[PDB]
């Protein structure tokens, strides 16, 4: 029933700090539990630190003090995190987790970034089969080249195609990150039905549709 | 600082099997927490109070446990299953995780369809010169690809991407990019994307020519 | 406090609630509960149970009266956890009163 939605992504220069939010939606609960933990490199979980918002008690792990703030803010349902004098150890994916009793939920995320790259938004190139194909259904797929910092988001006709789409992780090389996506239909599908995919950036604020005409 | 370790670190099982993962605990704890996460999603709470279970959690799902050991059992092995699951603490500041046990579900072989892609127009004006090969739906995960940029191999200048198991077909997939200068492919003619896999006897290849 | 003892501290006993979010909750929140009972004296009692239920009642309304004049405030929870520990504690202060 509560919805948890966090801050998109941020990007900071090492040495900066950056504050992330998190609000309770929908939220019936007086009181509730707060854990913030972090998740480094997808796979280790770490608690962070809470907060019992209404009203007052903070607790934290001893290893981040110093380098996480918690605090809430009730004239909006919204909580805090402080991270305090970034370094690349401090770039993860920031969880919010609520807690009350039988209940739990837990945000989307918000994946921090430590770096001083640029912000280039990504060129989007369609991919197109070449003077044949046709089994029983047919593949086509986005290649999202030279953009920073992550995340993107791929949607196929804005969502309206799940069916067959593959978005594969995105791989830093040389300080840009690349990532494709493909997308299988039936061979008389294309290309009668116009297909597009929908290539969104948060930090660059770019979002680009690309159809796929045949090559 | 309790620590939890959990095993095994990862784990392939077979359909409608049971299948018990354990989380141990260096000191004593009262309730353990079970949280589960498949790649791209957050982890979600699965089973709390050491034996109930989360909202909208499966019935085949159960755990149970005391003092130091902890277990988590699913009595039936379903592809939805196929994730990571990681226990959790909360007798003690700090709260601590466990190393998580990657669960993956075992299917029939399946072969890969592979496809192959030109550069683009955009591409080609932009100034680079990118050829994709997508290697999709295969069992199990191990591959290889090789590049052929008539008929000589290539490293440097290459990405892959690997997905997780799917939750649908069980399956796994992949990606790899060539990545070249204008005025180096523009040089050569005629391009392979080449995959070695368990499925066939030979190494699967998908090429094209400089005409489409 | 007119014609009340207090007694002197005590280290606030670990209550358990059968849920973890509960014990957590208590053990996270238990420095904001009392660490000393207000009580009547011994002799006004002709049991223990009525002493504590009286020691219990006292305690939590002094606390509450003190707490909410510094800035304080509990929910409805906390009152319900600190029934629970004040009432130990009570049973301790009666032990220490009888010995």
């Amino acid at each position: 029933e509560v919805q948890l939605q966090q801050s998109g992504p941020e990007l900071v220069k090492p040495g900066s700090s950056v504050k992330i939010s998190c609000k309770a939606s929908r939220n019936t609960f007086t009181d509730y539990n707060l854990d913030w933990v972090k998740q480094s490199h997808g796979k280790t979980l770490e608690w962070i630190g809470n907060v019992y918002p209404n009203n007052g008690v903070t607790g934290y792990n001893q290893k981040f003090r110093g380098k996480a703030t918690l605090t809430v803010d009730k004239s909006s349902s919204t909580a805090y995190m402080e991270l305090h004098s970034l370094t690349s150890e401090d770039s993860a994916v920031y969880y919010c987790a609520l807690y009350y009793y039988d209940v739990s939920y837990w945000g989307q995320g918000t994946l921090v970034t430590v770096s001083s790259a640029k912000t280039t938004p990504p060129s989007v190139y369609p991919l197109a089969p070449g003077s044949a194909a046709q089994t029983n259904s047919v593949t086509l797929g986005c290649l999202v080249k030279g953009y920073f910092p992550e995340p993107v988001t791929v949607t196929w006709n804005s969502g309206s195609l799940s069916s067959g789409v593959h978005t594969f992780p995105a791989v830093l090389q040389s300080d840009l990150y690349t990532l494709s996506s493909s997308v299988t239909v039936p061979s008389s599908t294309w290309p009668s039905q116009s297909v597009t995919c929908n290539v969104a950036h948060p930090a660059s604020s770019t979002a680009v549709d690309k159809k796929i005409a045949p090559a | 600082q309790i620590v939890l370790t959990q095993s095994p670190a990862i784990m392939s099982a077979s359909p409608g099997e049971k299948v018990t993962m354990t989380c141990s605990a260096s000191s004593s704890v009262s309730y353990m927490h079970w949280y589960q996460q498949k790649s791209g999603t957050s982890p979600k709470r699965w089973i709390y109070d050491t034996s109930k279970l989360a909202s909208g959690v499966p019935a085949r799902f159960s755990g149970s446990g005391s003092g130091t050991s902890y277990s988590l059992t699913i009595s039936s092995m379903e592809a939805e299953d196929a994730a990571t699951y990681f226990c959790h603490q909360w007798r003690s500041n700090p709260y601590t995780f466990g190393g998580g046990t990657k669960l993956e579900i075992k299917r029939a072989d399946a072969a890969p369809t592979v496809s192959i892609f030109p550069p683009s127009s955009e591409q080609l004006t932009g100034g680079g010169a990118s050829v994709v090969c997508f290697l999709n739906n295969f069992y199990p995960k191990d591959i290889n690809v090789k590049w052929k940029i008539d008929g000589s191999e290539r490293q440097n200048g290459v990405l892959n991407s690997w997905t997780d198991q799917d939750s649908k077909d069980s399956t796994y997939s992949m990606s790899s990019t060539l990545t070249l200068t204008k005025d180096e492919y523009e040089r050569h003619n005629s391009y392979t994307c080449e995959a070695t896999h368990k499925t066939s006897t030979s190494p699967i290849v998908k090429s094209f020519n400089r005409n489409e | 406090l007119g014609g009340y003892m207090l007694g002197s501290a005590m280290s606030r006993p670990i209550i358990h609630f059968g849920s973890d979010y509960e014990d957590r909750y208590y053990r996270e929140n238990m420095h904001r509960y009392p660490n000393q009972v207000y009580y009547r004296p011994m002799d006004e009692y002709s049991n223990q149970n009525n002493f504590v239920h009286d020691c219990v009642n006292i305690t939590i309304k002094q606390h509450t009266v003190t707490t909410t004049t510094k800035g304080e405030n509990f929910t409805e929870t906390d009152v319900k956890m600190m029934e629970r520990v004040v009432e130990q504690m009570c049973i301790t202060q009666y032990e220490r009163e009888s010995q």
